[PDB]
């Protein structure tokens, strides 16, 4: 257990290494690799269920991972210019993120300013 | 008498009977009629209910958008090895990360209708041995 958290939180750093200095898509892969948050359907409740059983250490730091993952979400679907763009992934995601932000809002330190991130 | 032998015959002789295990298949086995546990209700079984659905994926709107004009013909399925799925729509086709879904590829090499996609091995020798797959799609004139 003492080492699964360990793992987890080296994971978490190395998202925040390629998260900035770009490397936008590669943050989401290893965010989803998490399997943290909800990026399949909205399955965003399962990770309801599974949130409170989180060890203390993690449960702290989910904060940054959304938002983090609103970020990249908004800036690699900065929407483009002038064929294949399935624009539609990389949105569901924001979406059942949303919901899983919505869900425990009280639980977090009190900043759903992924709203913020989330529109423009 | 050494425990250190013993315990290794004991996981050979073990290993041994789980590969003796009988055939899967035999007409013997239900020659008189088929031992069924079948419920019709969803975990009717309740312990023993074989698959569970873990979740479910929709299609990314950003790639049906791609899929909304379509006269003539449509088509989709899933590549096993690739553990992606491909959508055919007319001449155009799209391939999506199963686990992702925001990422996807995009054929604009085909000028006509697709009729059909496969995936298929590569040949023994050829200059392309080494990739793993490679993806036929064959269309009213060609196929490439």
């Amino acid at each position: 257990f003492v080492d699964s958290t360990f793992y987890l939180l080296l994971d978490l750093i190395t998202f925040f290494d390629e998260y900035h200095s770009g490397h936008i898509d590669r943050a989401f892969d290893i965010i989803e690799r998490l399997k943290l948050v909800p990026l399949n359907q909205e399955s965003v409740e399962e990770r309801v269920a599974a949130f409170r059983n989180f060890s203390d250490e993690i449960r702290h730091n989910l904060s940054e991972v959304l938002l983090a993952t609103m970020n990249i979400l908004f800036t690699q679907f900065k929407r483009l210019k002038g064929i294949e763009d399935r624009d539609s992934q990389l949105r569901s995601q924001a979406r059942t993120l949303i919901t899983f932000a919505g869900m425990i809002p009280y639980r977090t330190s009190g900043d759903t300013n992924a709203r913020l991130v989330q529109m423009e | 008498q050494e425990a250190l032998e013993n315990a290794g015959r004991l996981i050979d002789r073990q290993l041994q009977e789980d590969r003796m295990y009988p055939d899967l298949s035999e007409l013997l086995m239900v020659s008189s009629g088929m031992d069924m546990d079948y419920p019709l209700q969803l975990l009717s079984v309740p312990n023993l209910p074989e698959i569970s659905s873990i979740r479910r994926v929709p299609l990314p709107p950003e790639l049906v958008e791609q899929f909304g004009h379509m006269q003539c013909n449509c088509m989709m399925g899933v590549f096993p090895p690739i553990s992606r799925a491909w959508l055919t729509i007319d001449s155009d086709i799209f391939m999506w990360n199963y686990e992702d879904g925001g990422d996807l590829a995009y054929f604009d090499g085909l000028s006509e209708t697709i009729l059909a996609v496969g995936l298929v091995k590569p040949k023994a020798g050829i200059f392309q041995p080494h990739v793993r797959h490679l993806l036929v799609l064959a269309t009213p004139v060609d196929i490439v």
